């Protein structure tokens, strides 16, 4: 029993293979179109049939976003299928970014943009794998600042009248979590008494940090390029009725993780030497707060006057003079 | 109270007794005419004991009458049979049941 | 009008509460199916809505409330009697629409076929009358479906009244949907129900249609046709023999089929008459044949007993000899040369007769009709050709 | 019976009526399964599932009372026990390997020695005359060899006859020909009736080419209705299980 | 051209169909895809079948079969609606999987078959069926509370997978604490059985887990018990029964294995101390009494038949005195527990000194010793010769000094000897002369 356990922990779960992209394109064939004369519109394809069943499932109303095995598997298959990955040449970064967005079109143009929308909305800001795997599948169609499916998603939220998406996002963003030094007092007294570590990572301090990091990355890269619609969209929703302003919830978990990782510094300052389970929660913190402040300079960046007059009257300053005081005694 | 009718002779010599198996098809019939058990339709001979009161009691004394290799009709009374509570869904309460059996062999 | 106000005095809305009611009905109508997905799923969002709205209203009280006040008349005549005309003629189709209404705003609502519980029990006590039985029979298979606390409430004194309402307006099976809906709700089986419905409805096998396989049956008979009338050279009796070469008792799960005896036909037509031409019907199953088994006399379908010698089932090696006599009608046999102690006697003789032999599978019989056709191994009695 | 194709009235009353009958047995009512073996009888049921002209929805209604009546309570619990997988560490366990032979070949799915641990099958004989009420317990007996040769052959006549595509499938269309009789074959296979031969034949009936022994169309190239696909699913599924659990036997038997 | 293998086969007949036609039927759909998916993660079934891969000895197979049997027919009464016959049936199936030796032997089977989440998921469905009429079936939970009792007691891994349902076990734990004659067969009686001795799972316990707690005992200690008074029982103005089962299961949090839990203990005093009227009327502070003032009023109560007994065994006459000290013994012990450790006061930790000085303040040496020095009644030996047993389920009982004692040791410390000698001669060896008194046999 524990040779059964021991195999499978260490070769079956490490065993890795590349078939997403062959599935892909096998499914985005188009097979035998002359052969089946449906003698009208174009037949839809099977992964657009997917897509379709997907967004389907996600805009038929429940109360709650109940788990899909399927969404979790097909959509991290649609996600690794984007991506498919000393100084490359000009020719190479060309001829890469035109892969990506070939890639990237055989999703987008089967109608993925708005499952990821509708998924999201549909999520009421619950934190989960089906949030953290749509929030994965928006960053692999939407990376490198991709314009067709900026303007997909925010044709398709002004036209659907929504104001769910928004308020999930608040939700999920209200829902992350930061450093807590309770628990990692409590995961140093264990270890201190002798006990055997039940979880080696012992990811209960800074409990999802690849979550918030895809969270963050996605509302980056649904501004990347300068896409000063959507900046404005995202501060004030203009159509919707009640409008929810990221722009100011961003900055809010930025001060909450400045708030965290100066407790954790102070928790450190008397000790000599940072232990190595306190470097690797310092690595994950700063990981996130590094993220939060490059969706911040995309809010930014582009002369948007009105996330800046925003972010002037919040609080971003006393995160700014917060992370100055730990930098200058942390370096 | 079961009454015998000999559907078709027996050899006439041999009798049930203590404990020994019988081994009949019968087919049961509810007095009106409807049909509710046949060990024939099962294609299973029935097998059961004298005196271990696992059958009816009418069943019960009708086989023992009964003679090897014998056919006979097997009528009952409520009373000897099932009583007034009836078989649940199967036989209605107060019914008279009617048998055929066969006297396959004694074992 | 209740308290016997004045018909004039009264004000009874009766064309507006019509209209409205059609106009509700066609308000909470449910989508219909061609419709792309999101659009049908915003009308059930909106259906829900109104719904949910008409219920934190109150509005299924106010309808229960208009039904019974429809119910404390009789009929349909009894309201036209106590109110005006029109009034009496419009009373079934305003407590259909009623009915309907109410089916209406409970379907599909999780929440309202929960408040209706308590109310459920009221409503199955009106079951029985016929201006109202498919209205809350619609009503009570939507809170059924719906809800899994009625069946909680539902028991044994209105499972007995839903199968009297079976057993009373006949077979219908609207009733027998609601007794499925009664046993699983949701992928949950109520062992208390499905006991009750299966004790309470199968023992009887007189609702539900009985199935049985029977023995296909087909006859044999000769070209000779007997017939006897006043001034006619027809000699009036004759005899004839059957015997058994060869017959299986049991060459399936039931009985072998093996009667012999005298058929008559309707009129002068050389057709059998009274029988159905084919099935499981034999000789002795109608009033126009008359078999013999062997232990029995079969005559219309019924049976009787009748005494010899070592009776026996007809079986191999048996000879079977029948009498028929037209001046006086009486039809009698010997088994193995040995009479038996009954006869057929005061038939209909207006039609002919012929001999006729019924049977199912696995026989092996032969005619005997004497002369060069047969032989009559016992002979025949006197008098008789 | 069979006039009822013209008496649409007593038809659907009837079909509802075999629908009430699979309703009051329904999730493993043994108690009320052999009362309902007086009503509803196995000749009956036997000819009901075999004979050409029965009709669509009574023949439908008489394959899903068999399967509710004999074969669920079984079918479920074997099921539902499906992905534990207990085995024990016997010799005929050691005996266990990936491959038949030094060829890497796979064998057909379902043959072998699967020595996992399985639910036990027991039934209970439905007879009226004995005042015994202990075997209320178990399901009735009913025979599973008649059953698993009748829907053998029956299969093998639906599968070349439905390939000429003619005007007259049983019960009146290709769903009543073949979802009933799909669906009794899988609940056969579920419960683990077939064996070798068995396995073999049904196997080249679904598709000869792929599990050949070493044009005729399978039902997985006929182009069956949507529900048939469906079953066929199903079967599938139920074949990649199979494969999955001797996978896992031939892991424990090298470790 | 030929597949030649099912896995190719099925890859291209589900792409071949789902190409050939626009598949209508979303479970249509999803089988097809969700069959793809198989067939292209081969490695995906292993991954997950080997966590329900256990192996077993032959000799032990006829045993594995039986419980296999038991657990199937527990599941399959799943899908039917909770009733008489069927609580008979789980009762039964759960004797069995009891009876069975696989179930101590192979916890490990027994955690991959999932059983505690069966029990959990019939619990649930009894719990919730008329949550507002009150408890339907009693016994189907007294069954299922006593069988996850045992299998966290089984193995430590079965308490770390029951600690998973804490909050929902927390929620429910108001089921059955006033009725005795349950004690043991709870949910709270199971949360504490999976947060029994076991230091990991203490110091993962969350703080909102024990607030719901506190919340529970606040309103037990201002509430009278609705049950009680409608059997007939004085109404006081508190809840003894209720408040002793809640902290039963925060001693059980705060002290682990002889060690007091600090992360849990300092939590608790915070709570209890934000809201006093946890405490009991008499230490509630508002012109409470006192603790030993509440002591021989409880004694008052255990001695006058009304105020005991309903007056229209232990659970029928329900000694509301005794349950009173009870009470007051728990809370005490609680406190002493939640006292911290003497090395820390050593160390000088401010925080550790601050929770001994509030505790010395909630509770006086002075009602320490009065508690201590109120002595016993004996059995003595009736004229007959029998000796008569004074029934100590509605008396003063030993195990109520021994929190006394406990929380004199922990938190006032006994540090002089003037004060040693002091506490021995008023309470210890009049203890001691009466326990030499008891030694003839008869009276041992």
């Amino acid at each position: 029993n524990l040779f059964l356990q021991g195999y499978e922990k260490s070769w079956i779960e490490t065993e890795e293979h590349y078939f997403e992209d062959k599935l892909i394109e096998d499914l985005a064939k188009p097979g035998a179109e002359p052969p089946e004369e449906d003698e009208g519109t174009k037949r839809v394809d099977p992964l657009h049939q997917l897509i379709l069943l997907f967004s389907r499932t996600a805009l038929t109303e429940k109360c709650k976003l109940e788990e899909d095995f399927l969404y979790m598997a097909y959509a991290d298959i649609m996600a690794k299928s984007c991506h498919d990955e000393e100084v490359k040449s000009f020719e190479e970064k060309e001829m890469e970014k035109q892969k990506l967005l070939y890639q990237q079109a055989r999703l987008h143009d089967r109608g993925a943009a708005e499952m990821v929308l509708q998924t999201i909305s549909a999520s009421k800001g619950e934190t989960g794998p089906m949030v953290a795997a749509t929030l994965k599948l928006g960053i692999a169609i939407l990376n490198g600042g991709n314009s067709t499916v900026q303007q997909k998603m925010l044709d398709y939220l002004k036209e659907k009248k929504d104001v769910g998406f928004f308020q999930s996002l608040a939700g999920l963003m209200q829902s992350c979590s930061v450093l807590d030094l309770n628990a990692f007092e409590r995961q140093n007294k264990a270890e201190g008494l002798g006990m055997v570590t039940e979880e080696g990572s012992g990811e209960k301090v800074l409990q999802d940090d690849e979550f918030t990091c895809d969270l963050f990355r996605f509302l980056q890269l649904l501004c990347e390029g300068h896409n000063s619609d959507f900046q404005n969209y995202l501060r004030t929703q203009t159509g919707n009725n009640t409008t929810v302003n990221i722009i100011i919830s961003t900055v809010d978990y930025l001060l909450r993780v400045q708030e965290s990782i100066s407790d954790f510094y102070w928790y450190y300052s008397g000790k000599d030497v940072i232990d190595e389970q306190g470097q690797r929660n310092f690595s994950k913190a700063i990981q996130v707060a590094k993220q939060v402040f490059n969706t911040l300079t995309e809010y930014i960046q582009g002369p948007c006057t009105g996330n800046q007059q925003s972010l002037a009257h919040s609080r971003l300053w006393d995160a700014v003079v917060g992370f100055l005081h730990v930098f200058a005694h942390m370096q | 109270g079961v009454e015998i009718e000999t559907i078709s002779p027996g050899d006439g010599r041999t009798f049930p007794k203590k404990g020994q198996t019988c081994v009949v098809h019968y087919t049961g019939m509810l007095q009106n005419g409807k049909k509710f058990d046949s060990s024939r339709d099962r294609n299973k001979p029935f097998k059961f004991r004298i005196g271990k009161q696992e059958v009816i009691k009418g069943f019960e004394e009708g086989a023992a009458q009964m003679s090897l290799g014998q056919r006979a009709k097997l009528t009952c009374t409520p009373d000897v049979a099932y009583g007034a509570t009836g078989h649940p869904g199967v036989i209605p309460p107060n019914a008279t049941l009617i048998f055929d059996v066969e006297l396959l062999n004694l074992e | 009008l209740s308290k016997k106000a004045k018909a004039s005095t009264v004000d009874l809305p009766i064309e507006s509460v019509s209209l409205s009611l059609q106009d509700l009905i066609g308000y909470f109508h449910p989508p219909d199916e061609h419709l792309e997905h999101e659009d049908k799923q915003n009308r059930l969002r909106a259906l829900k809505n109104r719904q949910n709205l008409f219920q934190e209203e109150g509005m299924i009280n106010l309808v229960l409330e208009c039904i019974d006040r429809l119910h404390v008349y009789s009929s349909a005549a009894h309201f036209a009697d106590v109110a005006g005309r029109e009034a009496g003629e419009s009373w079934k189709s305003i407590l259909n629409s009623l009915y309907e209404l109410l089916a209406a705003l409970i379907r599909g609502n999780r929440k309202n076929c929960a408040q209706f519980s308590g109310s459920l029990d009221w409503l199955i006590s009106r079951l029985e009358r016929l201006e109202a039985s498919s209205g809350i029979l619609e009503v009570l298979h939507c809170v059924l479906v719906e809800s899994p606390e009625a069946l909680n409430i539902i028991k044994e004194g209105h499972i007995k009244s839903i199968i009297s309402l079976l057993d009373k307006h006949g077979r219908n099976h609207k009733v027998l949907d609601v007794l499925c809906s009664l046993c699983v709700c949701h992928g949950v089986a109520v062992r208390s129900n499905q006991h009750l419905i299966c004790d309470n409805l199968l023992p009887g096998r007189d609702l539900l249609l009985q199935t049985r396989l029977v023995n296909h049956v087909s006859s044999m008979r000769p070209n000779i046709f007997l017939g006897v009338s006043e001034g006619s050279a027809q000699y009036k009796k004759w005899y004839y023999e059957l015997m058994v070469d060869h017959t299986e008792p049991f060459v399936t799960a039931e009985a072998t089929h093996l009667r012999v005896g005298w058929a008559s036909t309707e009129g002068y037509s050389p057709y059998p008459g009274g029988g159905e031409e084919w099935g499981g019907n034999g000789v002795g199953d109608d009033l126009f044949s008359y078999g013999f088994d062997g232990l029995h006399l079969w005559s219309g379908c019924i049976a009787r007993t009748v005494s010899s010698p070592n009776q026996h089932l007809l079986r191999t090696d048996d000879v079977i000899s029948c009498c028929l006599d037209l001046s006086a009608p009486s039809i009698s046999f010997r088994i193995n040369g040995q009479p038996v102690q009954g006869m057929f006697e005061n038939f209909n003789i207006d039609g002919l007769f012929f001999p006729v032999v019924s049977f199912s599978a696995g026989i092996k019989v032969r005619f005997l009709l004497g002369g060069r056709h047969g032989e009559f191994k016992f002979l025949p009695p006197p008098g008789y050709a | 019976i069979l006039e009822l194709t013209e008496q649409e009235e007593l038809l659907k009353f009837h079909y509802h009526t075999l629908r009430l009958y699979s309703a009051v047995c329904a999730l493993g009512n043994h108690r009320v399964a052999h009362a309902l073996c007086s009503h509803v009888d196995e000749p009956q049921l036997l000819y009901a599932i075999e004979n050409k002209y029965m009709p669509g929805l009574l023949r439908a209604g008489y394959y899903d009372l068999l399967i509710d009546i004999h074969l669920s309570s079984y079918a479920t619990a074997r099921l539902m026990m499906n992905n534990e997988y207990i085995v024990p560490m016997t010799e005929e366990t050691k005996s266990i390997t990936l491959f038949p032979d030094e060829n890497k070949k796979h064998g057909l799915p379902g043959i072998g020695l699967s020595t996992s641990l399985r639910p036990r099958m027991q039934f209970s004989s439905p007879s009226f005359v004995s005042i015994s009420n202990e075997c209320y317990q178990y399901s009735p007996e009913f025979p599973l060899d008649i059953l698993k040769s009748k829907t053998i052959q029956m299969l093998t006549e639906a599968v070349k006859e439905g390939s000429l595509h003619a005007r007259d499938p049983v019960g009146g269309t290709t769903e009543f020909l073949f979802v009933p009789l799909i669906k009794l074959f899988y609940t056969l296979l579920i419960m683990g009736i077939f064996h070798n031969e068995d396995l073999k034949h049904i196997l080249q009936l679904i598709e000869p080419s792929v599990f050949k022994e070493a044009p005729k169309e399978g039902l997985l190239q006929m182009k069956l209705p949507e529900p048939v696909k469906l079953q066929m699913c199903l079967l599938l599924q139920y074949l990649c299980d199979c494969q999955v659990r001797h996978r896992i036997e031939a892991i424990v038997a090298f470790s | 051209k030929k597949s030649s293998t099912l896995q190719q086969l099925i890859s291209e007949t589900m792409v071949r169909w789902a190409q050939e036609s626009v598949i209508e039927d979303p479970e249509l759909v999803r089988a097809m895809f969700v069959l793809l998916h198989r067939q292209y993660d081969g490695i995906g079934g292993l991954v997950r079948a080997l966590p329900k891969t256990y192996t077993i000895n032959g000799v032990s197979v006829e045993d594995t079969i039986n419980l296999l049997a038991s657990l199937g027919q527990i599941r399959s009464l799943l899908s039917v609606r909770m009733g008489k016959e069927e609580e008979k049936l789980m009762i039964r199936g759960l004797g069995d999987i009891m009876n069975n030796k696989v179930f101590y032997q192979h916890p490990n089977l027994m955690r991959a078959l999932g059983m505690h989440e069966t029990v959990m998921e019939v619990m649930v469905n009894v719990l919730g069926g008329g949550e507002s009429k009150e408890i339907t079936f009693p016994k189907m939970v007294a069954n299922c509370c006593r069988f996850l009792c045992y299998f966290c007691r089984i193995s430590r891994q079965n308490q770390k997978a029951m600690f998973d349902h804490l909050s929902y076990l927390l929620e429910n734990s108001s089921v059955g604490l006033a009725s005795p004659a349950m004690r043991g067969s709870t949910p709270l009686d199971v949360a504490a059985a999976s947060v029994m001795d076991n230091n990991e799972l203490a110091l993962a316990l969350r703080e909102p887990d024990l607030e719901k707690v506190v919340r529970y005992l606040a309103g037990c200690g201002l509430q009278s018990c609705q049950m009680l008074v409608s059997k007939g029982y004085p109404d006081i103005g508190w809840n003894p029964v209720e408040g002793e089962r809640y902290l039963d299961f925060l001693r059980f949090a705060v002290f682990c294995n002889g060690e007091s839990v600090e992360e849990n203990a300092n939590v608790v005093v915070r709570l209890l101390i934000r809201r006093p009227e946890c405490f009991g009327p008499a230490l509630r502070g508002e012109g409470g009494n006192g603790l030993l003032a509440a002591m021989e009023e409880a004694i008052k109560i255990a001695e006058d038949p009304s105020r005991d007994g309903p007056s229209p065994e232990e659970d029928d006459t329900i000694h509301m005195g005794n349950a009173i000290m009870t009470f007051y013994s728990a809370l005490i012990d609680l406190l002493g527990r939640c006292a911290p450790e003497m090395h820390l006061i050593h160390a000088g930790k401010g925080e550790a000194i601050r929770i001994r000085s509030i505790l010395r303040s909630l509770i006086p040496l002075g009602d320490l010793v009065g508690v201590i020095s109120i002595a016993f009644q004996m059995p003595t030996i009736a004229k007959d010769g029998n000796v008569v047993e004074p029934d100590m389920s509605a008396g003063f009982c030993p195990d109520h000094k021994a929190a006394m004692v406990l929380f004199l040791d922990r938190v006032y410390g006994i540090e002089v000897q003037d004060f040693l000698l002091h506490l021995l001669e008023v309470g210890f060896l009049p203890d001691l002369r009466a326990a030499a008194s008891l030694d003839t046999a008869a009276l041992s």
